[PDB]
């Protein structure tokens, strides 16, 4: 059921998890860095899962295909055609920024963060710095014992601040990887969708030093020995029963003004939507007939894909509950609650009235401000701009250093200017280029930017060619040429001729303003956002209705029960799906296009011991009432035992627009059954070693 | 997917 | 489950109705003029029955539509608008070829009939006339009682003859349907679909003159008073439950050679539904600007929109289950099983030869037959052929007359011509004329028609041009002009100048050469069917498969249960439909419109006392795994105890390739739920006095 | 709909 958990609130939820069947207790749940919750881990936007002493982990297919795509070619396309090692040594690097994060440590720092806060006085900008110099403070503390990093969460508007301290695993290896056709079975057709056919897993190792320490790729490094894994469920997981997942979601909007719902389903979604799809298509068009730039932009268009489809979900969920009504009359409601307790209700009022004209003040550069955003997001410009941000930031002392620009963050700086050499096409790019300046122009004058108006000397089709022939020009290109770039001092960016460059330093000064407003506004909201938050939640208590807060990439759990839904009368769809669905699906072309062996194995009902006689077959994804969101994608589901039933990988069409209202009755997680990747390991794309090591073969 | 985009 | 089951089955099914659920004896099942079989009646077509002791009749809105269409005109529309007679002195004629068959008695007369056939001795021609002669003779005899009809039935091939008597009722009168929007809700569109939410019902009552006996309508005729009708249940129908079909399912084609599928499959039924697709067509345009060309086409329609429809849904449900493979791989497997007896199998073997023979003869003419036919089936076409041959008919003897034109067929002949004037419209006429002439030209050389070559004199737009202005002079156009000639004499017809008389003396000779060709094939399948039908059953036995007779117009038995069915793999249908779904498919424009009474008072959950607990609303429809096919429309479903709980009105779209071969996972009936006919009866358009009489109100 | 035909 709805609530995305925080482990502190486990006390309240104890009850609830024993009456759904959690078999386990409540205090063994608690211990986060123990038997099983201190297997579950982050990958930074995903989270994974250890299953076994050696360092593996297991997360989706989704999850790594940033890794897959890293690692494929042309020629050797591992998105199609599956990875797997078979022995350790096989493995090949999931790229410098893979990540597995293992917590170790979580702190209340609420007090001092309030205390820091409030120390700035009056000025909105300067108590933006002052939280800003406490989270590097704190950061750097923390960040002191090597090989651990450290992320100050803000939880419910700033009314409670924790910090979290992991062990940062930066050697990460693919270790298997099940076709394309298995892994995204059913592509975008299916993304976001129910009935559900897809075996979304993959695995990668942990390595360290021989030390034990984490470090970089080396051939020198060894696999790390987690201090807990989880292992497979011996019951076969059916309808009605306990589930619970612990992992990472991203970002919620439950407790939201009524307005800044309304820009997002007015304004934002569709606008980001149709830029997306924009983008799509031409990436498309060009892939169809080059091979080099569909597998360099595979992983990007994945996630084009994945979120328009995700924007057009949430509009139409929005349209079947009426969002707009409901946030209308819930909006109505707390605020005449407010006004009825005299004074004292005063203070949320005028939060309510602040938040509204922040949101106001936003609204008015919004065009300029996404693209812009967005143009400068292309591969060329995003690089110049960055490198060039850098060379400004490492003339001040590092603790003054813009978060993102610290010495903490260059080794991902400098992976991201290398992992873009697999993930980059000189004729692609322009093509992008082109859409964001044909966008740009499309802006009115009062959305512009004089900087880029200048460079760009024109208003027309001729002018947007001349810029694209200008920046055709430039070096960064290259993999070499950004690292140069990425040491070079400040002078050396405005001394040169490079087109890029030349633009980064045009338009530099613009978005240090920008980003100045964007920091004012923010201190701001410091100061509004958890008094009108603090009152939300007061009121929902009222109402005696669920209150947790949203979402913000820190640890949640989630329980429930294996369970489908009702999407209209006269119809439901049932729990699971099975291995004949996933054949009655098949037409021989991407992608409804399962490996041979997949179709023969079912042909020839060769189920391989993980037969669930209830439903006849080896079941493949199955619903569940769980409370999932982006970044929930890899994170183990766990039995009444504790134990892996499957990973977690998406949620059915009409529970997307729950981010911003829960509705219970068509909220699911869709789950890839444990058995499913076992059965697909076994018959289809086989991985004996591994499944020796996680005691199932 | 939940990927976090 | 599976079976069209003849009464004189009822042995072979009395354990399995038992253990499905049924609680009355088979005893009581078995007696057909009792309590309640003796309630179900046959319309011609359609089912019915009688649900009080005054002569209420309850059957489909589909069934009564041409009754209400009849009654219909653009400003008085009773199909849109529903109609309730508040007295039964109110109820209006359902129009002369109307009927009520009341079940009388039923008789073996199968050796009779086979010494008939066999006394011809092999001369093919004379086979079928010496059947012909034998049937008459038994249905003159059995109509020497006034007031009954009787038809002579041939079950598995000719391997079985029953003669029916029935009371024939022939003023049968309109008591209420409630409006379009009820009875066809989701029209074309939710056709031969679940979910569905339609309320398919409407009432008539039956008549007889002061004396008891039969006769066409008179104000001076009296409500009939039937011996049996039917109860209501009292208990609330779920999940499960046990439910029988007594009905008059028209046919099936369960028992064919493989390459009799093959032809309908890749001729007759895609070349019929783009025939009456190309008609909706036309008519559909031609009613949009002309109200009363819509409400004279609107029964016609309904048929050319339902059997296109079924035949898209053979053709998709062959693909789905590899029909054409289906009937090949048995029919090897048939063929091979016979041979394997040698002498004894040797008959049987030879009948395949001979029945796959005529099929390619029939074969070899088949656009040209079709094409004739349906040519002659426009209305001044139609009715001068029909009208001048039986001007020739009445020359010979009642006894020689052909079926269709004897004495005992004068009344639906009349009746015809009277109703022909709610349903034809000149402009709208000629342009099927024109349609189908264009159809006739198209057609090859050695698929032509001396006769209508000549009469039509070219082969362009200028002939087909020349025909319809000539056509245009006809008089038959008139209800008047049509009984003129309907007792005119042969001298009178070849005398005419009317142009459509002229046509039909023109092309009669070819009409009776035709026929006769067909009554040769037919007699030489007389000889071969039964014997290879015989086989194919033999053969069903051996392999423990259920035995019955294809559907054939008669009475039969179907039994279950209430269940719904899978479609695809991760869903189910539920067994009910509610009342809020209704209200969800609502557009406010056709198909999608219901009453505001039935907006308001789902919105307001009026359930009128008839809401199931177990499904949180008033049941509208529901699926159960009978055995139904067309003519069971109207077949009152009944409950273990013999209580009315619905009426069959249509076949999920998966179910309609059963026709050919059955697949008991798709094959679903879709009812009306009695409780919905009640609820629409009390809150809808409501009829206080007929749910009295039915001892529910 | 189940009507003949
Ligand atoms: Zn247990
Ligand atoms: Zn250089
Ligand atoms: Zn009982
Ligand atoms: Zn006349």
């Amino acid at each position: 059921g709805e609530g995305m958990w925080v482990p502190q609130q486990l006390p309240e939820i104890a009850g609830p998890l024993k009456k759904a069947g959690l078999k386990l207790s409540p205090q063994q749940i608690s211990d986060l860095t123990g038997d099983p919750m201190g297997a579950v881990v982050a990958l930074g936007g995903c989270t994974a899962s250890f299953v076994s002493p050696n360092g593996l982990v297991v997360t989706n297919h989704a999850c790594a295909y940033g890794a897959i795509q890293l690692n494929s070619t042309a020629e050797n396309n591992l998105i199609k055609n599956g990875f797997n090692a078979p022995t350790t040594a096989d493995e090949v690097s999931a790229g410098p920024n893979a990540r597995v994060f293992v917590l170790d440590e979580i702190t209340d720092v609420t007090k001092d963060a309030k205390a820091a806060i409030a120390a700035a006085g009056d000025d909105a900008l300067a108590r933006t710095k002052a939280l800003e110099a406490f989270e590097k403070k704190l950061i750097a503390d923390c960040e002191a014992e090597a090989g651990f990093r450290c992320r100050l969460y803000s939880f419910s508007g700033g009314n409670t601040y924790r910090l979290f301290k992991n062990l940062e695993i930066k050697d990460v290896r693919l270790a298997y990887a099940p076709p394309g056709s298995v892994g995204k079975f059913g592509g975008d057709i299916d993304n976001w969708m129910w009935p559900r056919h897809t075996g979304d897993f993959a695995f990668y190792r942990a390595y360290v030093g021989k030390d034990g320490k984490p470090a970089a790729f080396s051939k020198d490094n060894v696999p790390y020995q987690p201090k807990h894994w989880l292992k497979f469920a011996d019951q076969p997981l059916g309808a009605g029963d306990f589930v619970m997942v612990a992992g990472y979601p991203g970002s919620t909007n439950r407790y939201a003004l009524a307005a800044e719902f309304d820009n997002t389903a007015q304004w934002t979604y569709p606008t980001i939507a149709r830029h997306y799809k924009n983008q799509i298509a031409m990436v498309e068009a060009a892939g169809k007939q080059n091979a080099d730039i569909q597998v360099k932009y595979a992983a990007t268009m994945a996630g084009w894909n994945n979120t328009s489809k995700n924007y057009d979900g949430q509009l139409e969920g929005f349209k079947r509950i009426d969002a707009a009504g409901q946030k209308l009359r819930e909006e109505a409601a707390v605020l005449g609650w407010l006004k009825g307790q005299g004074a004292k209700g005063q203070p949320a009022l005028d939060a309510h009235a602040k938040l509204l004209d922040l949101l106001e003040q936003s609204k008015a550069t919004r065009d300029r401000d996404l693209t812009l955003a967005l143009f400068n997001n292309t591969a060329m410009l995003g690089s110049a701009t960055q490198l060039y941000r850098l060379s400004i930031e490492r003339e001040k002392p590092n603790a003054e250093r813009e978060s993102g620009y610290q010495e903490r963050d260059l080794p991902a700086i400098e992976g991201g200017l290398k992992q873009l050499e697999r993930r980059y096409v000189a004729a692609m790019d322009r093509q992008l280029q082109e859409y964001w300046l044909n966008e740009y122009i499309k802006l009115p004058a009062d959305q512009r930017v004089a900087a880029v108006d200048a460079w760009l000397g024109g208003n027309d089709a001729a002018a947007v060619k001349r810029a694209l022939d200008r920046l055709a020009g430039t070096k960064l290109g290259s993999t070499e040429e950004r690292l140069k770039w990425f040491a070079a001092d400040r002078k050396a960016f405005e001394a040169s001729n490079d087109p890029a460059i030349q633009y980064a330093v045009a338009v530099m000064p613009t978005l240090l303003k920008l980003e100045q407003e964007r920091k004012t506004r923010a201190g701001e909201n410091l100061a509004a956002r958890p008094v009108y938050l603090q009152a939300l939640a007061d009121y929902k208590k009222s109402q005696g209705e669920f209150v947790y807060p949203d979402a913000n990439l820190s640890l949640r759990i989630t329980f429930g029960n294996v369970m489908g839904y009702a999407p209209k009368d006269g119809m439901e769809y049932t729990p699971f799906t099975t291995l004949e669905g996933v054949v009655a699906k098949e037409t021989g072309q991407d992608p409804f296009d399962s490996p041979k062996a997949l179709l023969d194995a079912v042909a020839a009902k060769r189920y391989g011991g993980l037969e669930d006689k209830r439903i006849g077959s080896v079941p493949v994804n199955y619903l569940s009432d769980l409370d999932i969101t982006g970044g929930n994608s890899g994170s183990p589901v766990l039995d009444a035992h504790g134990k892996l039933v499957g990973l977690a990988f998406d949620g059915n069409w009409e529970s997307v627009s729950s981010n911003w209202v829960f509705d219970p009755k068509m909220t699911r997680m869709i789950a890839v059954d444990g058995r499913y990747l076992r059965w697909i390991m076994q018959e289809v794309y086989p991985a004996p070693q591994l499944l020796k090591e996680m005691n199932v073969g | 997917v939940y990927i976090h985009p």
